[PDB]
C-alpha cells in the first residue's frame, strides 16, 4: 500500500525565458504587454477631442479665414491637427513662440473667444479695406480673423492707441502682428508715411516693432511678410496698444478657462464617437494589462509603455511528463 | 508514479498533491493548503510587477525650432534613454522573477514530500523516487489523514514496526 | 539524552515586505529612509547662508535703495529669497538674462563691490538729481545705488564716455540700463534733446542701445520702463560706455570671488545659528541614514532624496512561535 | 523542541543554536559561528544597500521665464524621471533582498541541523523536528563537544551500535 | 575524499564528477551531463548580461554660449545621471548573478550526490562527507555503469543485503 | 568499495564580489568592462576622417584665407578640430548659432562647395578692396574667402539685391555676415553714405540687420566688429540678399551632399591610417567585450561606457582545497 507526492503537467505549449535557459515550457504564464489598438481618436471619459479640420495650430489661434468650422470648438479632451493642414500663417509669416504658445494649449482644456477691441475703433483709420488674395475665404479676399489689417484714411494714418483692462478674472491670450512690406511704395500706399512703429505694453510687457523693408521671394503671391505675437495678459493687467502702421492689431482673444493634461497628436486619424480609458497617437488602446507598446505618446489612464513586444511572466510550473 | 519522475496529467484542482494506491483502488487528490499558498505567493508576485513595483511614466515631447535642434535632440535623448531603462527593468524583473517563480514550484512540492515524511516517520519507507510504500494497511479512512495532514503514526506504529522487522 | 538545532523567536513586532509576500513580522528590520527635518536655515560647516531680506535677487543686484541690510552680506554657503519680495526693480523694468545670472550666483560663495566709476566723474552731466517716487529710500524719492542716473547740467547733455580696465585678475560683474521715457518731453526735460544712444564695447561685448518712447500702464505710479542689462567683464578686459542720454550709468560692480557649489532657496524660513550637514528647502536634516524623503532640492552632504517614504530592510529571521 | 516547529524565545545571544537535555539537566546556548558568519552577510547586505550601491543623484532645478515653459517643463520631467528611477531601485532591491534574507537564515538553521547529523553520523537517531536522540549518554562535556564542533563519533561508535543494535 | 571536504584539483575536463576506489585501483572523471548544463546556463548568464539584457545608450553632448549654461548644465546632468543609471544597473545584476552562479554550482554538486544516492538506493551507506561505501564488489564496468547513470540496484541488491545484514 | 561526488578545485586567484561577501576566489571569471585605448584616430569602416589642421570651424566655415590646406577636404567618418586652433574669425567677431551649426556637421559626412554668387556680379560695387591686416592670406592682406566684403566703387555704394535659386536638390549651408565698424567715418569711408541695412530673405527665412557703431577696444589690431550668420536653403528655396552697406556678401556656400553619424571631437590627437570598429575623444578601443569605461564620446560600433573601472563576472566554482 503506498502513497506519492506530485505535481501539476499540463496541455500547455507556452514558453518563457530565465537568465540561464530559454523557452522553458511551463503550465501557464501571463503576457504582460498590449499591443492591440485600433486606430481612431475616441474621447477620454466621455468628453469628446477635436479636429483642426484643414488648418495649423497658427492658423486656428489667428483665425485663417478659411477655418470657420472651428469657431465654437471651444472645450476637449485633446486636439488633433493633420500634419501636412493646407491652411496655416496664408500671409505669409511666422508666430513667434508658437512652440512655447503649443506647449499652453497642451494644457489648456477650454477657451473662450471674445472682442477685446472693436474692428471699427481704432481712430481716423480704415479696418475696411485690410484683405489679400494669400488669405482668400471663399473664392474672395480675406484676412485673419482675429487681427484687423488697419490702413490709411483720406490719405493719412495716425498714431492710434487702445488699451485692454483684462477684468475676466483669468488669463487673456492675445494676438496681433507687424507688417513687412516688400517696398517703401507698398508702405506708403497703405501707410500714408516711410518708415511705421507698434508699441505693445502692460504691467509686465513692453515691446517696440518696426516694420523690415525688402522684396522676399513671393509666398501665396506675396514679397511682404508678417510676423506674428502673443502674449498672456493676466488677470488684472491692462496692455495698451500704440501704432502709426504696419499694425495687425488684435480683435478677437481667447480667455483660458480650463486647463488640464491635455495634448496635440499630429495625425490623419478620424475622430470617431467611442470613449477609451486610454488614446495613443495611432489608436486607442483598450486593456486590463498595466505595460502597452503601442505607441509611446498617449493620454488617458494608460498602461507604462516599453520597447519590448513581450514579456512572459510565468505563473506555473516547469510541465515535464 | 511519484514527482521525481515527472507531473501528472490527471492532477485535477491544484498545483501539488498526491497519487495513492491502496486495496480499496488508486486515487489523485490536489493538496488544498500547498497549492493556496503558493497561489496568494504567485498572485503577489504578479500584482507587485504589474502594480506598486510598476513606477509609472509618461513622455513628454515638445515641439522645437530649426535653430533648437540641441534641445530637440536632448529633450528626445531624455525620452528614448529613459524608455530603454523602464524597458530594461521590466524584463529583467520578469527573468529574474521566471527563474525564480520555477525554483518555488520545485521547492513547494519537495516541502509537501517532508511534511509527509516527518508525519509517516518509522511506518513508511521512503522509495526515494518521491513515493512512500507503507508498513501497514492504509484504507480510504487512512490516505485523508496524511492527505488533510491529521496522520497520527502511533495508530499504525506497533503494525508497522512488526511487518518491517520480519523485512 | 538529546541535542535539538533553532533559531530566534522575539517580541518584535515589526514587519517588511517581498515579492511574493507582504507584512511579514521579523525578529528584526532597519528603517533606511529619513522623513525627519527641522525647519529653518542651518549653516554648512559653520559658514551661514544670507537672507536676501525683503529684496528680489534683481533688487540686491541692482541696489534696490531699501535693501541697505543686504550690504556687507559678500559671503555665504547658500542664499535665501523669499517668495514674493516687496523691493524688487523698483523702477519698473525688467533685467536681461536675469535667469541665466541667477545660475552664475548658485555657483558664486563671495563677491567683493566696489566702485568702478565715480557718480561725479562723468563730465558736464548731474550726477546728483537722478530719483523718482517708484524707489523710496526712507519716505524720500531715491535709485537704485548700484547704477546712476545721469542728467543734462544747465540745459545740456554732452556726448560721455569712460573705459573700466578689469586689473582684478578675477570675472566683474557689471550692471547699467537704458531708460525708457514714456513722453518725448520727459526725453527732453531729462537729456535735453530728442532721441538718445547708449552704447557698451569690450574686446567681447558690443551693443548700442536706444531710448522707446511709450506710454506703459504705470507701476509704482511710472508710465516709463527701464532695461537693466548685465555682463561679465572677463579679466584684462576693457569696456568702455558711451551715452548722450536714457543712461543708467554703471556705479558699484562685483568681483566674482569665491566660485563653488552653493544655492538659492525660495522660502519663507529663517536663518537660525545652528551647524548641519545637509540643507533642504523646507528644512535640515540630521540623519546617519542614506536615504531621505524631505525634500529633493537639497544642499551639503546629503541622503539621496526617494519618492518612497518608507524602506524597512529585514536583518532578522522570520519569528514564529 | 527542535526548529521545524519554530524558534525559541530564550536564544539569548545569537540567531541559531541548540536546545539539549540530558541528564544534569537541560539549557540552550547560541552557535557563535554560524551566528557571526550570518551577521557579516546581513551587515555586507546593509552596507553595500546604503553606500557603494547607493550610486548618488542631486536634482538641479533653475529658474525660466514665461517663454522657456518648454526648457523648464524638460527639466523638470528630468529630474522627476530619474528620481522615479533611484526611487523603484531602491524599493526593489530591498524588496528582492528581504526575500533573500529570509531565505538565508532559514538556510543557515538546515546547514547547522546538517553539520550536526554529520559529525553524530551513526550515534543520534535524527527524529525528524530538527532535534537528536543519542544512542549513548551525552554528560555536559559531550554537549559541548556537539556545539563546538569537536564531537569525535568514535568516542561514542560501540555504546551507540550496541544500544541500536538492541531495538 | 568527497565534496563536502571541498573541491579536487586533478578534476580534469569538468566541473562535477566521481572519484572511485574499488580493488583495481582509484580514478578520477569529470560528469559530462552535468558539466554541459552547468555550462549551457553560465553561456547564457553571460550572454544576456553582455547583450540582449545591455540595452545600448550612447551619450549626446552639445556645444553651449556663455548664456547657454542652464541648458549645457541640464544636458550634461541628463548625460552623468543616465551614465550612472546604466552603471548602478551593470554593477548590480553583476552582484546578484555572482551570489546565484555560485549558488548554482553548490546545488548542482548536490543534485548529483542525490541522483547517485537514489540509483545506489539500500546498496550503499551514505557516508555522509558526499560518499559511498558500496556494500557489494564494484569493479570498474559497476563504477562506470554508476558514473553513466545505467546502473540497476537489483543486479546486487541480494549481495548488498546480506553484507549489510552481517553489519 | 566506495565512490564520491565532488566538484572543481583551482590555480585560479581571481576574486569576484556579492551583496552577502567580498573578495570571493573563484575557478573561473570573466572581465566584462574594457580600459586600454591607443590615442590616435582611426578610419571607422575605411572612411578616414578630416583633421581642421589649423582652423576653427568656424575659420573653416567661413573660409579663413589661411585654411586653404582644407579646400578638397569633402568626405569625412567625423571631424578632428585642435583644442586652440590658431586661424579662427581673424577679424574679431562671432558666428551667430555657432554651436547649433556644430550638431548639424556632427549629421555631416559630406559636402561640397560652390559660387552661388560671383564675387564681381553685385552691381556698381568695389568687390577688390575689401582686405585686412587683420585676415592675412601668407603676409599679405585678405579676408574670409567664403564672402566678399563690398565697399563703394566711384565714391558711391547702391542699393544691391541677388537671389540665390536653390536648384541642387539638396539643403545649401549658406554665410554672410554684418559688419560693426568702429567709428561712422570708417563707415563713410567704405560705405559712402552715414547708415545702412542687409535684408536677408526666401520663403522660410526673414531678417534685416544693421550695423552697430561704437568704440572697442582693439583685437587683431581692429576697433571694429563682424557677426556672421548661416541659413540652410532647402531644395527649389530663393534667398533674397539685399543691402546697402555694411554687408559681408556671400560668395561660396556648402552643398550637404550625405548625413549619417558623425563628430567633432576637439582634441591634441593624431590621425594615422589604421581602421578601428570604435573611436573616442582620447583614442580607438578594440575589444570583443560589452562595456568600456576609456570616454564616454565615442562613434563607430561601440560597447556601453560606464563609470565603474571593473566588473568581475564569476562563471565557476567557489575554490576550496
Ligand atoms: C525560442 O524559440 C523560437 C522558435 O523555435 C526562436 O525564434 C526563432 O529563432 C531562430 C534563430 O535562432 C530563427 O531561425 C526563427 O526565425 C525564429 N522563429 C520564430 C517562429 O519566430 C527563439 O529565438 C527562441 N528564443 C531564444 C532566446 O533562443
Ligand atoms: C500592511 O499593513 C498595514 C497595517 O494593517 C496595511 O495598511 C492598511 O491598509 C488598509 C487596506 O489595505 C487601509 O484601509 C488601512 O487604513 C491601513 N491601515 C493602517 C493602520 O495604516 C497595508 O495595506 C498592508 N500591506 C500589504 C501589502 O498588504
Ligand atoms: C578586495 O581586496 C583589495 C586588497 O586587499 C581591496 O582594495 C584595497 O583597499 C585598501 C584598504 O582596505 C586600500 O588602502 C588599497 O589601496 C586597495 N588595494 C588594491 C590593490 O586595490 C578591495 O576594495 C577589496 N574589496 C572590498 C569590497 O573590500
Amino acid at each position: 500500500d503506498e502513497i506519492c507526492i506530485g505535481y501539476l503537467s499540463n496541455n500547455s505549449t507556452e514558453k518563457v525565458d530565465t537568465i540561464i535557459e530559454s523557452n522553458v515550457t511551463v503550465t501557464s504564464s501571463v503576457e504582460l504587454v498590449e499591443n492591440e489598438y485600433t486606430g481612431s481618436f475616441c474621447s477620454i471619459d466621455g468628453k469628446a477631442p477635436i479636429s483642426l479640420g484643414d488648418c495649423s495650430f497658427a492658423g486656428w489661434i489667428l483665425g485663417n479665414p478659411m477655418c470657420d468650422d472651428l469657431i465654437g470648438k471651444t472645450s476637449w479632451s485633446y486636439i488633433v491637427e493633420k500634419p501636412n493642414p493646407i491652411n496655416g500663417i496664408c500671409y505669409p509669416g511666422t508666430l513667434e513662440n508658437e512652440e512655447e504658445l503649443r506647449l499652453k494649449f497642451s494644457g489648456v482644456l477650454e477657451f473662450n473667444k471674445f472682442e477685446a477691441f472693436t474692428s471699427n475703433g481704432w481712430g481716423s483709420v480704415n479696418s475696411g479695406a485690410g484683405v489679400t488674395a494669400a488669405c482668400k475665404f471663399g473664392s474672395s479676399n480675406s484676412f485673419f480673423r482675429n487681427m484687423v489689417w488697419l490702413i490709411h484714411q483720406s490719405g493719412t494714418y495716425p498714431v492710434i492707441r487702445r488699451t485692454f483692462n483684462n477684468t475676466k478674472g483669468r488669463d487673456v491670450l492675445m494676438v496681433w502682428g507687424v507688417h513687412h512690406p516688400a517696398t517703401l511704395k507698398e508702405h506708403q500706399d497703405l501707410y500714408k508715411k516711410d518708415n511705421s512703429y507698434v508699441a505693445v505694453g502692460s504691467e509686465s510687457y513692453n515691446r517696440r516693432f518696426t516694420p523690415e523693408i525688402s522684396t522676399r521671394p513671393k509666398v501665396n503671391g506675396q514679397a511682404g511678410r508678417m510676423t506674428f505675437y502673443w502674449t498672456i495678459v493676466k488677470p488684472e493687467e491692462a496692455i495698451t496698444f500704440e501704432s502709426n502702421g504696419a499694425f495687425l492689431a488684435p480683435r478677437y482673444a481667447f480667455e483660458l478657462v480650463s486647463l488640464g493634461n491635455g495634448k496635440l497628436f499630429r495625425s490623419d486619424l478620424n475622430i470617431e464617437s467611442c470613449s477609451t480609458k486610454c488614446q495613443s497617437e495611432i489608436g486607442w488602446i483598450n486593456t486590463n494589462r498595466s505595460f502597452h507598446s503601442v505607441h509611446r505618446n498617449t493620454i488617458g489612464d494608460c498602461p507604462k509603455y516599453v520597447n519590448v513586444k513581450s514579456l512572459k511572466l510565468a505563473t506555473g510550473l516547469r510541465n515535464v511528463p | 508514479a511519484g514527482f521525481i519522475e515527472g507531473g501528472w496529467p490527471g492532477l485535477i484542482n491544484g498545483w501539488y498533491g498526491f497519487q495513492h494506491r491502496n486495496e480499496e483502488g488508486t486515487g489523485i487528490a490536489a493538496d488544498k493548503e500547498s497549492t493556496q499558498t503558493a497561489i496568494d505567493q504567485i498572485t503577489s508576485k504578479v500584482n507587485n510587477i504589474v502594480d506598486r513595483m510598476n513606477t509609472n511614466f509618461e513622455s513628454v515631447q515638445h515641439e522645437f525650432s530649426e535653430i533648437e535642434e540641441r534641445i530637440n535632440q536632448l529633450s528626445k535623448h531624455v525620452d528614448d534613454s529613459v524608455i530603454d531603462i523602464w524597458s530594461y527593468n521590466a524584463q529583467l524583473l520578469v527573468l529574474l522573477e521566471n527563474e525564480k517563480t520555477l525554483d518555488l514550484h520545485d521547492s513547494n512540492v519537495r516541502n509537501l514530500h517532508e511534511k509527509v515524511r516527518r508525519m509517516l516517520k518509522d511506518n513508511a519507507k521512503d522509495e526515494g523516487n518521491g513515493c512512500f510504500t507503507f508498513y501497514h494497511k492504509c484504507d480510504n479512512e487512512c490516505i485523508e489523514k496524511v492527505r488533510n495532514g491529521t496522520y497520527d503514526h502511533k495508530e499504525f506504529e506497533e503494525e508497522s514496526r512488526l511487518n518491517r522487522q520480519e523485512i
